C-alpha cells in the first residue's frame, strides 16, 4: 500500500485539468476539479496515485506552499501552440523547488507534457522542447492530446514510475 | 478571459483564517468570490514561514483618484501593515550533537514557523467544520502526546486519560479518589446542579477551593484541565471547560489535542482551496488602494486595486490590518505576546523523542496572564531533525520579551561552548529565539470603525486563546448577514447520500 502525490503545473489554459480528467475518467469536455485518485500498476507493484488540480489558482500565479507539500512528482505542462506557455516552464520549475524543498532536488522527478498536439497550428518544435527537457537533468518529455487521448495513458505510466521512485528513495 | 473580471458578488481582502473560511462559504453557496492579498504568501497574520521566509518577514518590522466616478467618494485603505511590534532576535548557537546556526540556515526549508500558536480540540468549531466541509482532506494531523504542568516552578507530565492515571503513582490514593470522582462529575456537571449551586455568581478558581480536592489536584484541574482564566472565568465557565477537555480525550490519542502537519499555517490555505475549487479567483501580491462609496446610497460599490482597475461587488470583507489609521482612530486593540524558539531538546526529556507537548505556566505577578507553551518535534514537519520548535504565547501586559523571557529562562538554557559535567541532567538548549507582539483585533465591534458602509464587513486577526473558535464564529456570523438562510459550508455533493435500488 503506497500513496503518491502528483501535482500538475503550468500556465492557465494549457490543459492541466483535461490531462487529469482524461487519464482518470477517460472523458474530455468542451467546474470544480479538486483531486482525483487512481490505482495503478508500476512494474508489477501496486500503487495509488493522487492527482492534484490547481483549482485555477495559477490564473494569477497564486499557488501557495500548501499545494506543493510532499509532492512525489511534478508534471510540467505547456501548449505546443502557445510558445509563451513553453517559456514559463523554467519559472514553474524554479517555483516548484522553492515551495516544495524536495530531498535531492537536482534529481527530482519532473515530467514534461507538450499538450494539444491534435491542433494543427503548432508553434513549439519537438526538438526544441526535447533540448530544454534534456538540459534540465534529462527529464522525460511526452507530447499529448487530452482531447483525442493521445499519449496520456503512457505519459502517466512514466509519471507514476518516477513518482514511486521519489517516494521510495 | 484570464483578464481579472470587473465584478463579483464578494470581494475578500486578506487571506487570514477567518477571511478564508468566509470566502469558502460564500463560494460554496454560489457567490462569485474574489480573494486578494498584498503579501506573496497565504495566511496574513496566520501564516507560517521557512526559516529564510521568517527572517524576511522580520525585516519589515525592524493612481486612483482618476478612477473615482461621478457621485462617489473613496475610503483609502492601509498601504503599510502595522500589526507587529517589539521584534527581538537572538542567536545563541555558534555561527557556523552541536547544531550551528549554519545548519539551521542550510536546513531552513525543514522549518515551518507559525506566527499563530494554537491547537485543535478533538471536537470543536474548526475540526467539526473541516470534517463536514471535507476541507479535512487537505491536511494531515498529529496528536498531542503530553500535557505538562508547571508547579513549584518545575515541569511534570500530568496524567489525564483515566488510564494514564492508573499507569502512574504520582498521586496518593486519597487524591486519586478525589480525581475520578471529581472528573467523572465534571464530565457531566450539569446533571448535578447542586455542586455549583450558589457559585454561579462567583468565578471558577474560587469555586474549586471549597471542593473535595487538595491544592495539587486543585492546581492541575485549574491550569491544565480547564485551562481557563482562573480569574476571568466563573464556576460554570470553568466546569464547562473541564467537561470539554475530558470529552475530547481518547478520541484520537491520550489527550484532547491535535496539531496539523506542517503547522497552523496550512489551515487558511485549506479553506482558500475550497473557495478556489468552487470558483474563487485568487490574487496574491495584489493590493487594493481604496473602497468606492456611492454618495447617494452610502453603499460600497467597488474597489480600485493597485493597478487602477475598478472592481464592482455587492459585499466587501476586509481583515482589520488593511483599514486606514483614520478608519481605525477609535479602535482599542489588545496585544499578543509571542516567542519562537529553536531548541536541541525537550522541556521534559525522555527516550521517546517525537513528542508534541503543551505546558501551561500560570501568571506569577498581577496584571500578567497565563503563558501557553507548545513544543513541536521534527516529525510535525515544523523544524529540522535534532531540534524542537517551542512556541510561547500569552495575552500581552508589556512587551513580548518582558512578558515571556522569564518563562523561557526557567525552561531553557542559552546554548554555549561550555561543556557541563552531565548534559542529560541539564536543561534543554536554546539555539535561536524570537520575541514579538501581534495586534489582537478580535472581539471588536463593527461600529468601532469609522464610516464603513453597511455592506463592508471586517475580519479580525488571530486571538490569544488556545483554539480557533473565534475564527469560525465570526465567519459564521458574517455568512448569516451575507447569505441569509443558507447552510454554512455544506458538505460537497455525494452519490452516497441517497442510496437507491
Ligand atoms: N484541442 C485541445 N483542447 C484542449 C486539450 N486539453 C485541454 N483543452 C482545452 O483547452 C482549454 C484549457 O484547458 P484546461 O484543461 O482547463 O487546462 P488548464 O487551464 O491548464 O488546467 C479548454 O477549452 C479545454 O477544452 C487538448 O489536448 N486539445
Ligand atoms: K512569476
Ligand atoms: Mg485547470
Amino acid at each position: 500500500k503506497v500513496l503518491l502525490k502528483v501535482i500538475i503545473l503550468g500556465d492557465s489554459g494549457v490543459g492541466k485539468t483535461s490531462l487529469m480528467n482524461q487519464y482518470v475518467n477517460k472523458k474530455f469536455s468542451n467546474i470544480g476539479a479538486d483531486f482525483l485518485t487512481k490505482e495503478v500498476m508500476v512494474d508489477d507493484r501496486l500503487v495509488t496515485m493522487q492527482i492534484w488540480d490547481t483549482a485555477g489558482q495559477e490564473r494569477f500565479q497564486s499557488l501557495g506552499v500548501a499545494f506543493y507539500r510532499g509532492a512525489d512528482c511534478c508534471v510540467l505542462v505547456f501548449d505546443v501552440t502557445a510558445p509563451n506557455t513553453f517559456k514559463t516552464l523554467d519559472s514553474w520549475r524554479d517555483e516548484f523547488l522553492i515551495q516544495a524543498s524536495p530531498r535531492d532536488p537536482e534529481n527530482f522527478p519532473f515530467v514534461v507534457l507538450g499538450n494539444k498536439i491534435d491542433l494543427e497550428n503548432r508553434q513549439v518544435a519537438t526538438k526544441r522542447a526535447q533540448a530544454w527537457c534534456y538540459s534540465k537533468n534529462n527529464i522525460p518529455y511526452f507530447e499529448t492530446s487530452a482531447k483525442e487521448a493521445i499519449n496520456v495513458e503512457q505519459a502517466f505510466q512514466t509519471i507514476a514510475r518516477n513518482a514511486l521512485k521519489q517516494e521510495t528513495e | 478571459a484570464d483578464n481579472l473580471p470587473s465584478d463579483f458578488d464578494v470581494i475578500v481582502i486578506g487571506t487570514g483564517l477567518p477571511e478564508s473560511i468566509i470566502a469558502a462559504a460564500c463560494s460554496r453557496s454560489g457567490q462569485r468570490v474574489l480573494h486578494v492579498d498584498s503579501r506573496s504568501y497565504y495566511g496574513g497574520n496566520w501564516a507560517s514561514f521557512s526559516f529564510s521566509g521568517l527572517l524576511s518577514w522580520l525585516k519589515e518590522y525592524q493612481m486612483w483618484q482618476e478612477q473615482i466616478l461621478e457621485n462617489e467618494e473613496a475610503i483609502p485603505l492601509s498601504s503599510k501593515d502595522k500589526t507587529i511590534q517589539h521584534v527581538e532576535v537572538f542567536c545563541y548557537a555558534s555561527q557556523d550533537n552541536r547544531i550551528t546556526y549554519s545548519q539551521i540556515i542550510k536546513e531552513g526549508r525543514r522549518f515551518n514557523i507559525d506566527l499563530v500558536s494554537k491547537l485543535l480540540y478533538s471536537r470543536g468549531l474548526l475540526i467539526d467544520l473541516l470534517i463536514k466541509s471535507n476541507v479535512s482532506r487537505y491536511a494531515e494531523f498529529k496528536n498531542i502526546t503530553r500535557i505538562l504542568a508547571f508547579r513549584e516552578g518545575t515541569v511534570e507530565q500530568v496524567p489525564c486519560s483515566r488510564a494514564d492515571v492508573f499507569n502512574s503513582k504520582q498521586l496518593t490514593m486519597v487524591e486519586k479518589r478525589m480525581l475520578m470522582k471529581f472528573l467523572t462529575f465534571c464530565v457531566e456537571y450539569e446533571e448535578h446542579p447542586d455542586e455549583y449551586r450558589a457559585y454561579e455568581g462567583t468565578t471558577f478558581s474560587e469555586y474549586l477551593k471549597t471542593q473535595k480536592l487538595t491544592p495539587n489536584l486543585q492546581y492541575f484541574v485549574l491550569h491544565s484541565i480547564a485551562m481557563t482564566s482562573e480569574t476571568t472565568s466563573c464556576t460554570v465557565d470553568g466546569l464547562k471547560a473541564t467537561k470539554k477537555f475530558l470529552q475530547c480525550l481518547g478520541r484520537y490519542g491520550n489527550t484532547p489535542f491535535l496539531f496539523p502537519l506542517y503547522g497552523q499555517g496550512e489551515l487558511p490555505q485549506c479553506f482558500c482551496r475550497m473557495c478556489a475549487v468552487f470558483g474563487g479567483i485568487y490574487c496574491l501580491r495584489h493590493s487594493v488602494q481604496c473602497l468606492v462609496v456611492d454618495k447617494e446610497s452610502r453603499k460600497c460599490k467597488a474597489v480600485i486595486d493597485q493597478f487602477g482597475q475598478r472592481i464592482i461587488s455587492k459585499h466587501f470583507i476586509i481583515e482589520d490590518s488593511y483599514l486606514s489609521e483614520n478608519t481605525c482612530s477609535r479602535v482599542q486593540y489588545r496585544q499578543i505576546s509571542r516567542a519562537v524558539l529553536i531548541t536541541d531538546g525537550s522541556v521534559l526529556r525522555t527516550d521517546a523523542d517525537q513528542q508534541v507537548s503543551i505546558l501551561t505556566v500560570p501568571a506569577e505577578e498581577p496584571g500578567s496572564f497565563a503563558v501557553r507553551v507548545i513544543e513541536l518535534c521534527s516529525s510535525t514537519m515544523t523544524c529540522m531533525k535534532g531540534t524542537y520548535l517551542v512556541h510561547l504565547t500569552c495575552m500581552s501586559s508589556k512587551t513580548a520579551r518582558e512578558d515571556l523571557e522569564r518563562v523561557v529562562q526557567k525552561l531553557f538554557t542559552p546554548y554555549t561552548e561550555i561543556e557541563a559535567e552531565n548534559e542529560q541532567v541539564e536543561k534543554p538548549r536554546l539555539l535561536w529565539a524570537l520575541y514579538f507582539n501581534m495586534r489582537d483585533s478580535s472581539d471588536i465591534s463593527r461600529d468601532c470603525y469609522n464610516d464603513l458602509p453597511s455592506n463592508v464587513y471586517v475580519c479580525s486577526g488571530p486571538d490569544s486563546g488556545l483554539g480557533n473558535d473565534n475564527a469560525v464564529k465570526q465567519a459564521e456570523t458574517l455568512f448569516q448577514q451575507i447569505c441569509p438562510n443558507e447552510d454554512f459550508c455544506p458538505a460537497p455533493p455525494n452519490p452516497e447520500d441517497i442510496v437507491l435500488d
